[PDB]
């Protein structure tokens, strides 16, 4: 569920690359135990342990020992590394700075009648904001007989 | 990698590296101004 | 009221053609097409900062 | 405010600046050189009386005027 | 490579033939085994790969005389299928899109943020709920031990 | 359906009234509603901090 | 001078500037340019014939198997471009081509032609361009901006300033060609020329000179000058010349036959030269140390034997000196070198190039091309030979060739595509006098070095790849000579071509979504000239050369008109005279001027040729026949204007309008707005939705008309004509029988577009502006769209607002606007939303649109049908069912409790989750329309049949009111051609009407015309007959939806938005703000008339915000509506025509020497009867752009009508009655409502859905997600001690999936308090981390 395979509309799913990036390693990785046990020309053995650890440093930090692959459409796959890193990284985009709740947006007028502690709130934004304090104050206040 | 940054042509930013990986990267350039066969990948290898 | 005095290139370069006219008066197509230098570098430039 | 009002006030430093430097390129005080530093020949009473305190004869006044155009 | 191993430890002399025209069959066969298996990430089967070239391969054809565009009561025209598991097939070879896929908006940002989320139960649907609990157990106390205990545990 | 923002309040968010948009949050726990209370308020934010 | 619908509302036009050249077609270049590309023309014209012509015929290498083109046609569009809007397919073309493929059966002579192959294969669907110049690509609707990328040429740069840290400026030059590998010359910071072939090392810039086999001697004779001494009986004097020894310092006395001119260590004067021309002095006695330090100009050596005593290059000395006296050589030559303005460059380029002869010159730029390779001659020589001198490789194009003739001042505008000695000379010899002071470099922002592409030659390019694809893969199967079995069919794919032009015209970034808020902004995106996409830079690497505006601009690309922000100056837009020169550049037209009379003849000039004249202003008088009447004009000759002399311009500006855009001509008053304020204004006027009814501006500029014809929304006359049935949907022209065709009578017909959503949902729909009878004429408006009212573009209303404060209520830009504004319902628009609801195939089973929907009440279920979907006409409220469906959901796995609670109450738990589609929240219109597709072989439901029924109902008989139509004109037309000659007068009409297509009559040519006019309607019969049939079988087709879905039901709703406090509105002249009151009319500050204001707009936005055009426009508009107010009083108060007429012809003449001459005396009575209506609500004002109505003109029409000069009256205030002090400006001013509506910029959310992968507030409800606590607000809270709320903003609402939970319980059972927790982000960074080798671990 960090890596995950989401079905969209239409049948085609979507997934995150580090599931591209592990299959290339375990491919690989099977592929290195089957030539291990045919007692292969050692000359391919060695270039499946190049390839298997290529692999391994694309998955761990794709881009930082040759050139980054590929991806599959033609833009670099990114890695656990670019999972932590990056200005779009996790480090910085979800983790400093979130997306919140409770909250609302709207042109701004001015309304010059206010107190200077005060501002106009729309019914209708804060029939929103509030809807837990309104369930519990119905609630409590016997209006409603229950949350539903 | 260790700073300067490359372009292509008030560049007040910062440095961001280095003492420890900038002698590194230096090392590695005097000993790559040798690397002759030193493809390095492994289609070509 | 006044005059618009010298308009600018955007390199610093003082155009010496000045505008003498306001925006009361009018503004002829060339003086305009002058100004439109620096009113272009000016909102360029907030255009970054 | 908009941003055609902070704007202005980036051309408004920018032509200040401008002409800043070149009314300051000009000089209006007097130190009577009558004689060229360049050149030596006697900077003329004409040249001399339209600018006060006038450094250069016209014509090293154009090639170092060049010179510099080129930045070296 | 390894197909080649495959081949060179069942090549033969006997026929006298050349060693490149036979090891580079079982070196085609194993190499598209392989892409037919490794080369997607939800794996259909070798003969749905063979399948859906087949349908390819029999689309170009039908869109160049055709004119306009293969479809499937075309295709199941033309091929002898059933009309429907083509559809399934011309839905199955579709591959996922990546959830990295920079999207056309204003932060940057991507396909992987707007996938919502479709099992988490809505903080409205716990506390209607418990509350839900609360209520049962009131309206159990509002009993016998018999009927509370046997309905508790029934 | 547009925030009523209080006019000697426009210096210190530097925001005008040519479309701008404000943002709206509900600070919900007891903690944190004496915060905006005692600390976030706009009537004990009259002098800049600078 | 006006036609019959154009006295209906007449513009009083001010403005004196007479208007020599008429605003072209505003759309020309998208339409023209595809014109060029699909186009059947069979030369060296680009289009898809170059394509074809390029890329075939193709052959086998040596395998000759030649697969040649033949021809090609544009097969036609299989649905309309209406159906491609609505079915969601674009409107394509299918392109077949004719092919041709010879088997060349090699055996002798030399391959002839043995058996030949001719097949039409089908190679991808073009796009094509609507009527509009406009794309349907996928149902929506796109333009294709035009692209201005730069060149191929010599471009000579400096790249000043911060190269190298001493001061000193460089110099390259770089020959850039369409084809091939670029060719630098850069300068380096000590002064000698270098070369770089693309950007490998910098070889120096004399190893291509000895490659072109060249030699130092006559090298040194290209680049300098020279210099001579003589042994004329005193040891070498020197042969001198006057001019060369300017502003020099005297080396030594330069004296002759006595007369002493120069004294060493004195410099040079002017007075030195003219002296020395004024003795002609030539050959002079000099030092003999002056020739120590010059440069020999070729080898001097002995003959002796053969004794090198010094090659060129080589500098001299005293030893040498006598090295060369003593073997008695008198020509002494060097180079005229000063380090002012003849700079040594080659000289010293050559003492640091490392070659010597030709072949290590080719040696060397061998091992800087392809290095490792051993070199030799013949490698070397034909790399070079193929470098830039092979037709195979290196194309410099017409644009390029005539840009580098053009570039080097060479008067032959073509000449060869390849690079030749002398061309590569003359660019090194024009860069080192661009070093050398004599020139200067040229502007990389300049107009003429950045040419325009367009939709026509971008697909082309597009179209070009595709096919150079196809064709390496038609080589590899050609090349397997499998036999004559095949026809060049099953070699040629189409997924290449189609896919290529296809991702071209749909995901570009030229390929946009086209504006459609207004006539303004389809007809100024269809303009747009971008420096983005392909082939041309981009906002990340520019720039700020490029962001703004050179002089060349002028009448090229609107220095006012750019989209601000982001990217600005990126975004140019066209001028309105502007054309394409024929290579790509943009020309705009002046009026010759010969002797001293302006000709009334135009020459589009180019860019590049523009500096050279001295081209005139346009605010320049003239007596009346050409002549400029004052003593020097001012015209502008370099960049730089000036005054110059009467008879010295050769050219004359067309019009004032020549320099602003479509956009900014709208702009009454843009002379008085400050540059700035009018590009925020031009660019808000692109934005105004249309409103519910249209209304003209009460200050215009007279383009208002232009925009909107030039523009399609309007539907105007083919043909002119007698209107001879008007409806809400369709308009019926009987045309003039004189521009009627000779067969096909035929009356026009002009079915409206009536309610529809643009791109922008707002709303397209067209008016009949004429009446039943009403004599139209060619090229007049039938059909006003949207925002145009009889032809005039209408944005906005002209309000009468106050400058004035009260009250706070417009403080820092709002806008008080008053109830009456609301309460008439002119700021209330209509937008036209569309929702789906698709039926897809999930695992679990196919859904369903049924009723039955579970959970849900009697009143839900209202309105919906019986087959699920909406009725039409359904007024609907956020939250109603649109389209009930149903998704198969089984099972659940119910708890407990709620287990007993099921139990207990006994209802069951139904198979099937609700997914029906809804209403939004909070929009609240009318289901207009309700479109239901379905897959192929799948059940139509009840109601998807009451749609086709319909449809095929309303097509028929469509089909049929057509037919009724066109045989009605045409039995007119019959009856017409039997007037005489086969008269019947009265029961000729009453015999049967098909016993008349070969009625009696003398059977001469009149016998033809009938048999003509009999054969079209059988024609037609025939026509309508196929026409019904056809749309028949495209009704009951099934549609193609993605795969997956069933059935899609979409439902159009029409909202109707008010205008209310949030909302932005604006006038033209960049004063925007955001309406923040709705105020009661007896509250708004009236007048001792009574009449109230309608808006309230601050005076403190005029001194700041420097634009004097709205208050200009305040009082401009009081007085034409002060001016409609006397004339409907006299309309009212019946006085008779001639006295209302009387006053109109006072109001229409009323200024200075104007071109508006209209007299009332040439207009039937009841044509001014319709005049002074249309003149009720007062008179329309034209006012171009930089030729406007001067402010005395404004004065004089206030006191016609009887308003105050001032411009100013005293107003009341609403509530306390009493008299603001200080009288206020109150006027008619033009304020446009733009769609920043607030009715979509609020929203708000409390809990919602929440994405998968990082579990934080998504919602998706446009938008239903929290809002972005970024980063400075973490600041802001820190800066604060507000921990508390931090963290329950970082955890408790945002991540922590139980603590949000928790808490949602915790807010209902009355207790504000929070278990934070642990951020999901937090643990997704550490499960990553430790996805690596690194064990990161919490210590407890
Ligand atoms: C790159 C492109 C940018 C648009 C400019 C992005 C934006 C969203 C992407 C589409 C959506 O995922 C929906 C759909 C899912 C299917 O399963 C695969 C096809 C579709 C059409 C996607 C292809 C493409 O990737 C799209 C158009
Ligand atoms: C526009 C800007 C304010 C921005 C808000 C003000 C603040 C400081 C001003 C400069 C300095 O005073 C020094 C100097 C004084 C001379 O008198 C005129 C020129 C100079 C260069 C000034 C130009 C301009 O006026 C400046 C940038
Ligand atoms: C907002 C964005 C446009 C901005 C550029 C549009 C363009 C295509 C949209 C996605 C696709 O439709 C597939 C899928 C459909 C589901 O039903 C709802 C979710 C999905 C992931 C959509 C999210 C988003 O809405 C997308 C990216
Ligand atoms: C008689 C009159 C001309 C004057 C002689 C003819 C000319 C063409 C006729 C209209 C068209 O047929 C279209 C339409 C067909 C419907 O079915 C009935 C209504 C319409 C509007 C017709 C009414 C009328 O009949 C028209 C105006
Ligand atoms: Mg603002
Ligand atoms: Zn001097």
């Amino acid at each position: 569920d960090l890596r995950p395979l989401v079905p969209l509309d239409g049948g085609r799913f979507a997934t995150s690359d580090l599931n591209d990036l592990y299959r290339r390693v375990i491919n690989r990785n099977n592929r290195l135990k089957r030539l291990l046990d045919l007692a292969a020309p050692d000359i391919i053995v060695r270039n499946e342990k190049r390839m298997l650890q290529e692999a391994v440093d694309a998955l761990l930090d794709n881009g930082r020992r040759g050139r980054a692959i590929t991806g599959s459409n033609k833009r670099p796959l990114k890695s656990l590394a670019d999972m932590i890193k990056g200005k779009q990284g996790r480090f910085r985009q979800n983790l400093l700075g979130k997306r919140v709740d409770y909250s609302g947006r709207s042109v701004i007028t001015v309304g010059p009648y206010l107190r200077l502690h005060q501002c106009g709130l729309p019914k209708k934004m804060a029939l929103e904001l509030f809807k837990p304090f309104i369930y519990g104050k119905l609630e409590l206040r016997g209006l409603a007989t229950t949350i539903k | 990698d260790m700073g300067i940054q490359v372009m292509e042509e008030l560049m007040l930013a910062e440095n961001t590296a280095d003492e420890d990986a900038a002698e590194a990267a230096a090392q590695v350039l005097s000993s790559v101004e040798s690397e002759i066969g030193r493809t390095t990948d492994p289609v070509r290898m | 009221a006044g005059m618009r005095g010298l308009m600018a290139k955007p390199d610093g370069s003082i155009i010496e053609t000045p505008i003498t006219a306001n925006f009361r008066e009018g503004l002829n197509v060339l003086q305009y097409f002058i100004s439109t230098h620096g009113a272009r570098k000016g909102l360029a430039d907030t255009a970054l900062k | 405010s908009d941003e055609a009002d902070e704007a202005y006030s980036v051309t408004e430093q920018l032509t200040m600046t401008g002409i800043n430097r070149i009314r300051q390129k000009i000089n209006a005080h007097g130190i009577p050189v009558y004689l060229c530093e360049a050149c030596g020949n006697p900077i003329p009473e004409a040249r001399r009386k339209i600018f006060p305190g006038v450094t250069l004869c016209v014509e090293c006044q154009a090639y170092q005027e060049r010179q510099r155009k080129h930045y070296a | 490579n390894i197909g080649l191993m495959k081949a060179v430890d069942k090549f033969e002399y006997r026929r006298g033939y050349k060693f490149s025209t036979y090891a580079t069959w079982w070196i085609r066969q194993a190499i598209t085994r392989s892409i037919a298996d490794q080369a997607r990430t939800i794996r259909i089967p070798v003969h749905m790969i063979e399948t859906i070239n087949k349908l390819n391969r029999i689309s170009r054809q039908m869109l160049q005389e055709m004119g306009r565009e293969p479809t499937p009561e075309e295709l199941a025209e033309r091929m002898l299928m059933p009309e429907d598991k083509i559809r399934k097939v011309l839905k199955i070879a579709k591959e996922p899109i990546s959830m990295e896929t920079p999207i056309g908006d204003d932060e940057d940002s991507h396909l992987g943020d707007f996938i919502e989320d479709t099992t988490l139960e809505l903080p409205l649907d716990s506390a209607t709920t418990e509350s839900l609990r609360a209520a049962t157990h009131d309206v159990l106390a509002g009993l016998t031990a018999r009927e509370a205990k046997v309905l508790r545990m029934r | 359906k547009a925030i009523q923002l209080h006019p000697l309040v426009c210096a210190a968010y530097n925001a005008d009234f040519d479309g701008d948009q404000m943002a709206v949050h509900v600070p919900l726990t007891l903690e944190a509603q004496l915060e905006a209370r005692a600390l976030m308020m706009s009537t004990n934010n009259i002098l800049s901090p600078a | 001078v006006y036609s019959y619908t154009e006295k209906k509302r007449i513009r009083k036009d001010f403005g004196k500037r007479p208007q020599v050249l008429d605003v072209p077609y505003l759309l020309s270049i998208q339409l023209d340019s595809f014109q060029k590309f699909i186009e059947q023309d069979p030369e060296g014209q680009y289009g898809l014939e170059a394509a074809f012509r390029s890329v075939f015929p193709i052959q086998s290498y040596s395998g000759n198997s030649e697969l040649q083109y033949v021809s090609y046609r544009l097969g036609e569009p299989v649905f309309d471009v209406q159906e491609c809007q609505i079915r969601g397919v674009t409107y394509s073309a299918p392109l077949r081509v004719k092919l041709r493929l010879v088997i060349y059966e090699r055996e002798a002579p030399e391959g002839t032609v043995k058996d030949i192959k001719e097949q039409e294969v089908y190679m991808g669907e073009i796009p094509l361009m609507t009527d509009n110049g406009t794309f349907v690509i996928n149902g929506t609707e796109r333009v294709i901006v035009s692209q201005l990328h730069r060149s191929p040429g010599v471009f000579f740069d400096s790249d000043k300033g911060k190269t190298h840290s001493s001061g000193k400026v460089l110099y390259n030059a770089r020959i850039i060609p369409y084809r091939g590998s670029w060719l630098d010359f850069e300068f380096d910071p000590k002064d000698n020329l270098f070369v770089r072939i693309d950007r490998r090392r910098k070889l120096p810039a004399t190893i291509i000179l000895r490659a072109l086999n060249y030699t130092t001697e006559q090298i040194l004779d290209l680049f300098f000058e020279k210099v001579i001494f003589e042994i004329r009986d005193n040891k070498l004097q020197m042969e001198l010349v006057p001019e060369r020894l300017r502003g020099e310092t005297a080396s030594f006395d330069i004296e002759a036959n006595g007369k002493v001119y120069v004294e060493k260590g004195r410099r040079i004067t002017a007075r030195h030269i003219r002296q020395l021309e004024k003795d002609d002095v030539k050959l002079i006695e000099v030092p003999v140390e002056y020739i120590a330090g010059k440069v020999v100009a070729k080898d001097y050596i002995d003959e002796s034997t053969g004794e090198l005593i010094c090659a060129a290059n080589m500098e001299l000395s005293l030893d040498l000196l006598a090295k060369l006296s003593q073997s008695g050589h008198k020509r002494i030559e060097t180079l005229f070198t000063n380090d002012l303005d003849h700079g040594p460059y080659i000289s010293e380029t050559l003492r640091v190039d490392p070659t010597n002869d030709r072949l290590s010159a080719l040696v060397e730029i061998y091992r800087m091309m392809r290095p490792g390779e051993p070199p030799t001659r013949e490698a070397a020589e034909s790399l070079f030979e193929n470098l830039f001198f092979s037709e195979d490789r290196y194309d410099l194009s017409a644009v390029g060739r005539m840009k580098f003739n053009r570039s080097l001042l060479r008067e032959e505008i073509e000449g060869s595509g390849i690079l030749s000695k002398d061309d590569i000379i003359d660019v090194m010899k024009k860069l080192i006098d661009i070093r050398n002071g004599k020139g200067e470099v040229d502007d990389i922002d300049h107009l003429g070095n950045r040419r325009i592409r367009s939709v026509g030659e971008m697909a082309e390019n597009q179209f070009r790849v595709g096919l150079v694809r196809v064709e390496r893969a038609v080589k590899e199967r050609l090349s397997l000579g499998d036999l004559d079995t095949l026809m060049p069919q099953d070699m040629i794919n189409a997924k290449p071509i189609s896919a290529a032009v296809k991702e071209f015209f749909g995901s570009s970034q030229l390929s946009q979504f086209m504006d459609q808020n207004n006539p303004l902004s389809e007809i100024t995106h269809k303009r747009r000239i971008s420096a983005l996409g392909p082939g041309g830079l981009t906002r990340e690497r520019a720039g700020f050369e490029v962001r703004d505006v050179h002089p060349t601009h002028y009448g090229r690309v609107c220095p006012i008109e750019t989209p601000e922000g982001p990217n600005i100056g990126l975004i140019n837009s066209l001028s309105v005279y502007a054309q394409t020169n024929e290579y790509g550049f943009l020309e705009t037209p002046y009026r010759k001027v010969t002797d001293g009379v302006v000709t009334d003849e135009i020459h589009y000039l180019s860019a590049i040729e523009e500096g050279n004249y001295v081209i005139a202003q346009a605010n320049s008088n003239l007596d009346e026949e050409g002549h400029f009447v004052e003593d020097l004009v001012t015209c502008r000759s370099k960049g730089e204007s000036s005054l110059f002399s009467r008879d010295q311009v050769d050219y004359m500006d067309v019009s004032t309008q020549q320099v602003v855009s479509v956009g900014a001509s709208l702009i009454p008053f843009l002379e008085h707005d400050d540059a700035n304020r009018a590009l925020m204004g031009a660019n808000m006027q692109r934005q105004a939705v249309p409103t519910l009814r249209a209304d003209k501006p009460l200050v215009g500029t007279g383009m208002e008309r232009a925009v909107a014809v030039d523009s399609g929304v309007t539907a105007v006359a083919k043909r002119g004509g007698v209107v001879q049935y008007v409806d809400a949907s369709r308009i019926v022209i009987k045309v003039n029988e004189d521009e009627m065709y000779p067969g096909e009578a035929g009356i026009d017909i002009y079915n409206l577009t009536k309610y529809t959503r643009s791109n922008q949902n707002t709303c397209i729909n067209q008016m009949p502006c004429v009446s039943l009878g009403e004599p139209v004429e060619r090229g007049d408006v039938l059909a006003d769209g949207p925002s145009t009212d009889l032809g005039e573009l209408a944005l906005g209303q002209n309000m009468r607002v106050a400058f004035m404060p009260w009250n706070g209520y417009n403080f820092e830009d709002s806008i008080l606007v008053s109830e009456r504004v609301v309460q008439e319902d002119r700021f209330t628009t209509i937008h036209i939303q569309e929702l789906a609801c698709v039926s897809r195939d999930t695992k679990l089973g196919p859904e369903e649109i049924t009723a039955d929907i579970p959970n849900v009440g009697e009143a839900a279920l209202s309105k919906l049908d019986e087959s699920g979907i909406v009725y039409i006409g359904a007024e609907v409220t956020g939250g109603d069912i649109l389209v009930g469906k149903v998704t198969p959901k089984g099972e659940t796995q119910l708890t407990p409790e709620e287990k007993l609670l099921r139990a207990i109450f006994g209802e069951k738990a139904s198979d099937v989750k609700d997914s029906s589609l809804r209403v939004p929240n909070g929009v609240s219109g009318t289901v207009i329309d309700v479109q239901v597709f379905t897959r192929d072989g799948v059940e139509k439901d009840k109601r998807a049949l009451e749609i086709e029924e319909m449809q095929l109902k309303q097509a028929k008989k469509d089909l049929s009111e057509e037919l009724q139509i066109l045989e009605a004109g045409l039995f007119s037309r019959i009856r017409a051609v039997l007037v005489a000659g086969g008269v019947e007068a009265e029961k000729l009409d009453k015999l049967p009407r098909d016993r008349w297509l070969e009625l009696g009559l003398t059977d001469e040519e009149k016998q033809n015309q009938l048999e003509q006019l009999a054969e079209q309607y059988d024609e037609l019969k025939h026509e309508f007959e196929k026409k019904l049939e056809a749309k028949r079988r495209k009704i009951t087709q099934g549609d193609d939806l993605a795969p997956g879905v069933l059935k899609i039901v979409k439902v159009y709703l029409a909202v109707k938005r008010r205008i209310q406090p949030g909302d932005k509105m604006a006038g033209r002249h960049g004063n925007k703000g955001v309406i923040s009151k709705i105020n009661p009319i007896e509250d708004m500050p009236y007048d001792e008339n009574g009449t109230p204001v309608d808006i309230v707009l601050n005076p403190l936005g005029v001194p700041s915000r420097m634009n004097i055009g709205q208050i200009l426009e305040t009082h401009l508009g009081m007085a034409a509506k002060g001016i409609g107010d006397k004339i409907n009083a006299m309309l009212k108060q019946q006085q008779e025509v001639a006295k209302l007429r009387e006053f109109i012809q006072r109001a229409y003449d009323l200024g200075a020497d104007v071109r508006q001459k209209v007299d009332l005396s040439t207009f039937s009575d009841e044509e001014v009867m319709r005049l002074a209506e249309n003149l009720r609500k007062g008179m329309p004002i034209a006012t171009p752009v930089f030729d406007g109505a001067k402010e005395a003109e404004i004065k004089e029409l206030l006191k016609l009508g009887d308003l105050p000069t001032s411009g100013q009256i005293r107003l009341y205030d609403g509530r306390t009655g009493e008299q603001f002090e200080r009288p206020v400006t109150v006027g008619y001013m033009y304020m446009l409502k733009l769609n920043h509506l607030v009715d979509d910029k609020m929203h708000a959310r409390s809990t919602g859905s929440y994405s998968l992968v990082t579990q934080q507030p998504l919602g998706g409800k446009a938008q239903f997600g929290g809002q972005r606590f970024g980063e400075m607000e973490v600041w802001a809270l820190e800066a604060y001690g507000a921990a508390y709320t931090l963290q329950e903003m970082l955890t408790v609402k945002s991540d922590d999936v139980n603590g949000r939970t928790k808490m949602y319980k915790n807010i209902v059972d009355g207790n504000h308090q929070m278990e934070p927790g642990m951020p999901e982000s937090f643990n997704v960074l550490l499960k990553e981390i430790r996805s690596l080798g690194i064990n990161i671990e919490l210590e407890d």
